[PDB]
């Protein structure tokens, strides 16, 4: 079914990075709605905003697309519900669903992880099978275990 | 009974939201059981205010 992939990026402490959220396997009758929750560590990443990706076609994106950031709860929430009412603003192609803007607070890995999913439905309200691929920032940052190239 | 669960499948999610907004735009018609679940602020009417309340719930602000 639908595949949601969190991008993997790199960045030095104090810089701002963009972590894209990719959609693949978009249904033949589109995505009319989706809601899901990602987890993150606010010690590593200060999430400053989430922008809608270019697969959000509503000429006023905020009518169809909204997010919420909870540092105390360590989660970010995504809500898409095409606003036309006719399926006109549904997601119809693979691509970037959202871009998470984050300031890097430490050199430790800043994983952004799938926490919970509500529903991913097409224009006929048929719920889709959905799977997630986790990612985030500086994913390989670690203390070496041995001498190696 | 389960407020917000418009389609009555036992869970509250964005698919209920789509159903709610399409019914408010009269693109779909709700069953009587669904109408009780759709009136999320329980004021006796199904409208844009219900859509916005359900959206806030799904975004977890409430
Ligand atoms: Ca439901
Ligand atoms: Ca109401």
């Amino acid at each position: 079914g639908v595949v949601v992939e969190i991008g993997k990026v790199t960045g030095s402490v104090g810089t701002t990075v963009e972590i894209p959220v990719y959609f693949r396997g978009v249904p033949s009758k589109g995505i009319a709605n989706c809601d899901f929750v990602f987890r993150y560590d606010p010690n590593v990443l200060e999430i400053i905003g989430i922008d809608p990706g270019d697969i959000i076609v509503d000429p006023n994106p905020t009518k169809s697309f909204d997010t919420a950031i909870y540092p105390d709860r360590k989660i970010i929430v995504f809500l898409f519900a095409e606003d036309s009412g006719t399926g006109a603003y549904a997601i119809t192609k693979d691509g970037v669903f959202a871009k998470i803007r984050a300031t890097v607070k430490s050199s430790a890995p800043g994983y952004i992880t799938f926490d919970e999913v509500g529903g991913f439905a097409d224009n006929d309200l048929v719920e889709q099978k959905v799977s997630f691929i986790d990612g985030g920032v500086n994913v390989g940052n670690a203390t070496p275990t041995k001498l190696e190239h | 009974v389960l407020l917000g669960d418009v389609n009555g499948d036992g869970t509250i999610n964005s698919t209920d939201l789509t159903m709610l907004k399409r019914s408010v735009l009269r693109a779909i018609t709700l069953t009587d059981d669904a109408k009780a679940r759709a009136d999320v602020d329980k004021n006796g009417s199904i409208n844009a205010a219900d859509v916005l309340l359900l959206s806030r719930y799904l975004l977890r602000v409430i």
